[PDB]
């Protein structure tokens, strides 16, 4: 996350002068629709980082993670308190 | 509260940081691991144009939505092209 | 059945329209000519409800082929202007969506027609500006009214 933020900071000129011109306007992504091409439109560097991170890592490895989180919820219901910071960060990542 | 700018010429200009944060590029350069603690060096900008840029900073600082006529910013003929070039790399 | 229908004028009008539709079919545009007239009479004295659906059916039949309908569009926009001014609009946006589809189709079709040839499209060019100005009028009419989320999605989408 920190690397992506710093990276987005570092490519500022490329974002400002190149990407936005060919970027898809948010207006047509909402009411307009109008898109069905087999291409990935140019996006922000941070947008690339986060979208790719969702695409390539969390999708294959989600079922076991959610299963163990639900299981730990039962353990907390038993009374014992695991590390709240780790679980909170994991949930907030979603 | 004060930040140092170093040109390719070698001259060092100290400026109030609230003035300096007007330009987005400088803000982005400070952001990141280079927290500098400040001093900033540009390997290609000559001193005189950067001094004119600093005067632009302070002149914009003086008058913001101020009432009455705002004195125009004098421009030398030769340095006009250099200022146009240097506008991008600082994105002010 | 016919003996019973004999007394009612509206039933006779409807039966005549149905018979004409059944016999003539959708071959020729002439089938549309009476309907508008009928609606006009209703539009002069009624609540305009049946006028809207009659004119919509006329639009569907005409748009099934290739005919200019700009005069119909401006007349029907006049009908909306009047019924808005009466302040009893209770407008249904679905008809607006359908007519947006119709006008959007005719715009592209006649733009293609103008691209086909330039010798005899001066009147087509005038109709181009006419359609544009109408579209402005109908957008204003849509602005003066308000309805649901799905509908505002459709009017905006068109």
């Amino acid at each position: 996350s920190k690397g992506a933020d710093y990276m987005d900071c570092l490519y500022r000129y490329l974002n400002t002068q190149f990407i936005k011109k060919n970027k898809l306007t948010e207006a047509d992504l909402q009411y307009g629709y109008g898109g069905v091409d087999m291409n990935e439109p140019l996006m922000e560097i941070g947008e690339l980082a986060l979208d790719m991170w969702r695409k390539l890592m969390v999708e294959p490895l989600q079922a076991i993670l959610i299963r163990m989180l639900l299981r730990e919820i039962k353990n907390d219901r038993g009374g014992e308190d695991p590390n709240q910071k780790v679980i909170h960060g994991v949930i907030n990542s979603f | 509260m004060y930040v140092k700018l170093i040109s390719s010429d070698g001259h060092e200009f100290i400026v109030k940081r609230e003035h300096a944060l007007t330009s987005g590029t400088i803000k982005a350069m400070l952001s990141g691991p280079g927290q500098f603690a400040n001093e900033v060096n540009f390997r290609e900008i000559p001193s005189h144009v950067l001094s004119k840029v600093c005067m632009y900073f302070t002149y914009k600082v003086r008058y913001t939505n101020s009432s009455t006529e705002i004195p125009e910013f004098p421009i030398a003929p030769e340095i006009a092209l250099e200022l146009l070039m240097a506008a991008n790399f600082l994105d002010c | 059945e016919l003996e019973s229908i004999r007394q009612d004028r509206d039933a006779l009008h409807m039966e005549g329209l149905i018979v004409r539709e059944r016999i003539l079919g959708a071959d020729n545009i002439d089938v549309s000519h009476p309907i508008i007239y009928r609606g006009a009479v209703y539009a002069d004295n009624m609540e305009f409800e049946q006028c809207i659906k009659l004119w919509l059916h006329a639009l569907h039949l005409r748009q099934k082929g290739n005919r200019n309908t700009h005069k119909d569009l401006l007349r029907f926009a006049q009908v909306f202007s009047q019924m808005i001014h009466l302040n009893e609009t209770v407008k249904a946006p679905d008809i607006e969506c359908v007519l947006r589809c119709s006008v959007l189709e005719i715009e592209q079709s006649m733009n293609r027609v103008k691209n086909i040839s330039d010798a005899d499209v001066h009147n087509a060019m005038d109709n181009y500006e006419c359609n544009l100005y109408t579209f402005l009028y109908l957008v204003c009419i849509s602005t003066k009214t308000q309805c649901s989320e799905e509908d505002q999605c459709k009017i905006n989408k068109q």
